[PDB]
């Protein structure tokens, strides 16, 4: 059973992103997006990130 | 007579810094 599901975020959430820099993989290299949407818990009631 | 993580590993190696050590004048 899970522990405390107001402060979890469990496997298979799909947190949704926006991508910042432009990709291409000519070198290897970092990249960087911002979410887009609050991400709630698993019992979705208290705002993850 | 005489006395007696570990991951990355293209990117992670690619970002090993290059520390030159600083010199002083004489």
């Amino acid at each position: 059973r899970l522990g405390n599901r107001d402060m979890l975020i469990t496997q298979g959430t799909q947190l949704d992103c926006v991508l910042e820099t432009r990709l291409v993989t000519t070198q290897p290299g970092m990249t960087t997006c911002h979410l887009t949407r609050d991400v709630y818990s698993t019992s979705g009631r208290v705002v993850l990130l | 007579l005489t006395a007696g993580g570990g991951g990355g590993g293209e990117l992670a190696e690619k970002l090993q810094p290059m520390r030159l050590s600083g010199s002083s004048a004489g």
